[PDB]
């Protein structure tokens, strides 16, 4: 229309969105026969009659992990992040790159689904060396990930064509987040990019024998935490600069939230220890220092929690809520804006605590491995990420694609959002408490049936978290299609503003303020901190490589 | 003062409260 | 009003970001604690011992698993644990209770879980590396090793048993 020709920057939007979506659908179609897995049930030879290439319950895990967590995130991140600094600062992304960014992602997407829908490449989303897949999965991987690289460039694009028109003035508040954001998921992917090219590349096309393990956990988690906070970050940016809007009120403070984005940018990276707390080989002193950093990394969701939550408050106290509960009852809850984020942001109360537990050293032996760790990371992000994900359909769509929402189409939104919190409550209760009684993550358990008697009683919650994921997975599918392939169009739709809050009038500090906008010097200091915390480490690890031959077990 | 905020951080300590008590017992019995 | 608010919020939200500090110090005097404690044994021996998986079933202290235990002690037994696709040897692992074991587990083709049930032994084994981890049973019995880390297609009927004597 006339719309994309002034707003090509909501075409590409959208093309990012539909994908990821998509990848969203297939990647959860797996998800209930995994919950009836972890409550002792196989549904396995059903879900191979209906979908054939299938072999295994692992390369159904392998499709789940890579098309949730890695691809549909990932492209979430990529809409959001872009399309959202640009609208407030309301200059245009580079649409040649723009596009750019949008082929790589599906070209790669596509070539790494080939070896994974082929079965060729059943490594799941960690890709755990030496269990060895086709190359086709790791250049495509890689080609997707690395997309991102032209994201991080046409944001910062965007922020100095800004900070030009615009010298002696502060970063915008969506747009400082945006910038804070990529940079840190810059530092952040070298991790991979490293273990990518000098291992998994190299390897997965015989230019060498063996991959050394221990170097590639090592490099892998060095990207392998933060980009669970590039998960989170879109999702906050909307809680932060756009919920408040739709729920009432104002954004309590902008100083608060920009503190937070920095806190991230700095903290999310010198981190990733954390998840080697029993890997051989590395330093306990390395372990306790990484432990502590991410108890730091806690700390801009504390805030977080508390600023949203005055944020809602408020909100609350405006429409007429009077009370300790009333302001809750007062915020919109017919509408699924406001409700997708919210409940999210309750199932991620337990889910940081879960965090929080697994970040303290010595008590992650407990847990680690055993089937609490996914029932930790649901409810964060395939509950508080994917429920703002999904919300969004019902202002991101008609402000990109002039397609209305009708009351009944609301309504069904509803259903879809509180089911999928729910169901996501109840998995959290069964694996949780089964990975207590010692029952392992990553497991087809429901093949060994007699193996786990003491989990009778959680595996119940598992089982019917299964089914209540399933109507909601399917509501999700009708509905999303309801919309996409709507017969009415309203451009006056395309053309309304982003709801973006409004910031509550107090006075400030422009001196915290002035200083977070130093954002050159705080990239250093991330990047310091990644060598201070990565480095002596990794020199020794390369110092005594020892790698060691690939293995297809499956 | 905000006490619905102050009223979510209340539940919100005691989450990770009774989660962190909770393992570190664990461990100990495990220990 | 919506100038005061901020105040108050702003007021609160102090408290409670110092509140928090506190509370995730003390976590970490609390976990300080453990690493003093005999209940760190658990954690991997940082250093880095290099083995190789391709001979390891031939050679050393993995190939001839009826004499993987070894009193290196007065009161202390190594023990030479091969987690493998898809089992470990020795099966069963015997030590004394009281008996402070120092595990050396490795593995000579994917990784493996060595997850010792009732206990806090949870230890990834990677290929080529030798890992080095210290209980001591204090309750006799059996318990049973999961593997918790996917190793392939038999990855969830992968148990070892531990037998702790009396
Ligand atoms: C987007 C997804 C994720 C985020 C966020 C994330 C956050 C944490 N993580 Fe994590 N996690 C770990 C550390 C943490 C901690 C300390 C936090 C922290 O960031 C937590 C901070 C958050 C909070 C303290 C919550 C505050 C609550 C808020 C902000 C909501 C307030 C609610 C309001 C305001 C509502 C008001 C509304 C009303 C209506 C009143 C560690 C260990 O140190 C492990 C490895 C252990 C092992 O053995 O596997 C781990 C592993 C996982 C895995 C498994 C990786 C694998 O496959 O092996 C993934 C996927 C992941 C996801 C995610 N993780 N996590
Ligand atoms: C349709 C609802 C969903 C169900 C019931 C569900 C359930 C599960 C279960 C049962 C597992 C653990 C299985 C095992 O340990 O063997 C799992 C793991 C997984 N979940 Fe989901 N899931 C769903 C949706 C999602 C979404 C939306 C995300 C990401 C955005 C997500 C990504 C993950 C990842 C990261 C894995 C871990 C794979 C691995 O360890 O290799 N979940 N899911
Ligand atoms: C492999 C080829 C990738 C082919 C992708 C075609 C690019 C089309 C595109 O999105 O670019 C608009 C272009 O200017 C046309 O008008
Ligand atoms: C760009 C498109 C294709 C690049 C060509 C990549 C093809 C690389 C061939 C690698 C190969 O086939 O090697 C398999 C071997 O078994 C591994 O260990
Ligand atoms: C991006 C894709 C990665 C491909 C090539 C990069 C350079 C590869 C250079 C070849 C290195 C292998 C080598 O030099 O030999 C190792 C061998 O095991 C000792 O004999
Ligand atoms: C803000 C960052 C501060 C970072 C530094 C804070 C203090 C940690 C230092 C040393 C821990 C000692 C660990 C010793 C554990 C070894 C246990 C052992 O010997 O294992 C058997
Ligand atoms: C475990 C299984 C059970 C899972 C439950 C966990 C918590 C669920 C929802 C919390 C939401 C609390 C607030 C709900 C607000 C709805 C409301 O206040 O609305 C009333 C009325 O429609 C005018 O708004
Ligand atoms: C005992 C427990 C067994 C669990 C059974 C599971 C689900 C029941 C269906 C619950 C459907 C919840 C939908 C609520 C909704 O749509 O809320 C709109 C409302 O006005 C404010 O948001
Ligand atoms: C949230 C909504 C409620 C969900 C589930 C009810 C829980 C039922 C738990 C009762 C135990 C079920 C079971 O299987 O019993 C254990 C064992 O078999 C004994 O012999
Ligand atoms: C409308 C709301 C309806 C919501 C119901 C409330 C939740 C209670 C039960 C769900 C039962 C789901 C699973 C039923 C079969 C349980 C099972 O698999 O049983 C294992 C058994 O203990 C080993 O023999
Ligand atoms: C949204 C979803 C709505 C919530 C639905 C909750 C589940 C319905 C339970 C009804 C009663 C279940 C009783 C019959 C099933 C248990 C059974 O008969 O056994 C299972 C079998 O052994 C295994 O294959
Ligand atoms: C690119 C990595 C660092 C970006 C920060 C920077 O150098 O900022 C200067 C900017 O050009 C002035 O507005
Ligand atoms: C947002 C909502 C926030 C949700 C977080 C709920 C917090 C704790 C749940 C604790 C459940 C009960 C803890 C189990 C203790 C117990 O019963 O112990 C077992 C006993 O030792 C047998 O061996
Ligand atoms: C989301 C749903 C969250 C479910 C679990 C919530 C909290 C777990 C807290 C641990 C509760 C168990 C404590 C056991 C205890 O008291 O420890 C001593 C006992 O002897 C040991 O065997
Ligand atoms: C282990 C002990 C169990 C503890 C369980 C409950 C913990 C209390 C939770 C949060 C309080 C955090 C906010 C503290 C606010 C203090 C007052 C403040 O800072 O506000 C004064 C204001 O400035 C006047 O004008
Ligand atoms: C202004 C007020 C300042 C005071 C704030 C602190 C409040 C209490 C916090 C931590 C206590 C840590 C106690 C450390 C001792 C741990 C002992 C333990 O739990 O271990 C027993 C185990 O059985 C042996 O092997
Ligand atoms: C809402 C969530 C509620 C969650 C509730 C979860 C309950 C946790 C139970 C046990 C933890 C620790 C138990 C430690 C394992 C004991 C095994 C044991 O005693 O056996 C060993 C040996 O073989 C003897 O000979
Ligand atoms: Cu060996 Cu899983
Ligand atoms: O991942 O935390």
């Amino acid at each position: 229309s006339r719309v994309y020709e002034a707003y090509p920057e909501k075409k590409a939007t959208l093309y990012f969105l539909v994908l990821g979506f998509l990848a969203l659908i297939v990647g959860s179609l797996f998800g209930p026969f995994q919950a009836l897995n972890y409550g002792n049930v196989d549904a396995y030879p059903l879900l191979k009659r209906l979908l054939p290439f299938v072999q295994s319950y692992y390369q159904g895990l392998t499709l789940h992990g890579v098309l949730n967590a890695i691809v549909f995130t990932q492209l979430f991140a990529q809409a959001i992040m872009v399309y959202l600094p640009a609208r407030e600062l309301n200059m245009r992304p580079n649409m040649g790159l723009m596009w750019l960014s949008w082929w790589m992602a599906f070209i790669g997407l596509v070539v790494f689904a080939l070896p994974l829908l082929a079965n060729e490449a059943t490594v799941l989303y960690t890709f755990y060396p030496p269990l060895k897949g086709h190359w086709a999965f790791y250049l495509g991987a890689s080609v997707f990930v690395l997309s991102t690289w032209v994201s991080i460039y046409i944001v910062l694009d965007l922020w100095r064509r800004w900070k030009a028109a615009n010298p002696g003035k502060v970063t915008p508040l969506v747009t400082y987040m945006a910038v804070v954001f990529w940079l840190m998921w810059f530092l952040a992917s070298l991790g991979l990019v490293l273990e990518a090219v000098l291992f998994l590349l190299p390897w997965s096309f015989g230019l060498v024998e063996g991959v050394d393990p221990l170097v590639a956990r090592t490099l892998f988690w060095w990207t392998g935490h933060p980009i669970n906070y590039f998960w989170l970050l879109p999702a906050y940016a909307i809680i932060y600069t756009i919920l408040p809007k739709q729920a009432g009120g104002k954004l309590v403070s902008d100083p608060m939230a920009r503190l937070a984005f920095l806190l991230f940018l700095l903290l999310s990276t010198p981190v990733g220890f954390h998840h080697q707390f029993a890997d051989p080989g590395i330093d306990p002193t390395w372990k306790m220092i990484h432990s502590v950093l991410t108890l730091f990394v806690a700390v801009p969701s504390l805030m977080t929690a508390f600023t949203v939550a005055a944020s809602l408050e408020f909100a609350g106290r405006l429409r007429g809520g009077r009370g300790l509960f009333g302001w809750i009852r007062a915020l919109p809850w017919d509408n699924p804006a406001f409700v997708a984020p919210v409940l999210g942001l309750l199932g991620f109360i337990p889910g940081g605590a879960g965090g929080i537990v697994n970040a303290s050293f010595t008590l992650d032996y407990v847990v680690h491995n055993t089937a609490w760790v996914p029932g930790h990371f649901h409810l964060q992000v395939a509950s508080l990420v994917t429920l703002t994900a999904m919300g969004s359909l019902y202002w991101l769509l008609p402000n990109l694609t002039g397609k209305p929402i009708s009351d009944a189409q609301r309504r069904l939104g509803l259903a879809v959002v509180w089911l999928w919190f729910l169901g996501m409550m109840i998995m959290a209760v069964g694996l949780h408490w089964a990975g207590l009684l010692n029952v392992p993550r990553r497991a087809y358990i429901a093949q060994v049936p007699d193996a786990y008697p003491h989990a009778a009683v959680p595996m119940v919650f598992n089982v019917l978290a299964g089914i209540v994921l399933l109507v909601a997975l399917l509501l999700f599918i009708y509905g999303l299609f309801s919309v996409l392939l709507s017969r009415e169009r309203k451009p006056e739709l395309a053309e309304a503003p982003l709801p973006f809050a409004e910031v509550i009038s107090g006075p400030e500090d422009r001196r915290l303020v002035l200083a977070m906008d130093r954002i050159g010097f705080w990239f250093a200091v991330a990047a310091i901190l990644v060598v201070l915390a990565y480095g002596p480490t990794l020199v020794q690890l390369f110092g005594h490589l020892n790698p060691v031959p690939g293995w297809r077990l499956w | 003062k905000p006490k619905g905020a102050l009223a979510v951080i209340l539940v919100l300590t005691l989450t990770i409260l009774v989660f962190w008590l909770g393992v570190y017992a664990v461990f100990f019995a495990r220990g | 009003d919506e100038h005061k608010a901020h105040k108050a919020i702003l007021a609160y939200e102090k408290g409670w970001l110092a509140f928090s500090l506190a509370m995730l110090f003390v976590f970490i005097a609390l976990i300080a604690y453990t690493l003093a404690t005999h209940t760190a044994g658990v954690i991997p021996a940082g250093k880095l011992e290099r083995v190789d998986p391709t001979t390891v079933r031939q050679e050393g202290p993995w190939a001839d698993p009826a004499q993987a235990v070894v009193q290196t002690g007065p009161n202390q037994y190594t023990v030479y644990v091969l987690a493998f696709a898809f089992g470990y040897q020795p099966n069963p692992i015997e030590v004394p209770q009281g008996a402070e074991i120092v595990f050396k587990i490795t593995s000579p083709d994917v990784i493996h879980g060595f997850h010792v049930e009732g206990t806090n032994i949870n230890v990834e084994v990677l290929p080529g590396e030798v890992s080095t981890v210290r209980y001591t049973f204090k309750r006799p019995g059996e318990y049973r090793i999961i593997c918790n880390q996917y190793c392939g297609l038999g990855h969830q009927n992968m148990f070892g048993t531990i037998v702790v004597k009396e």
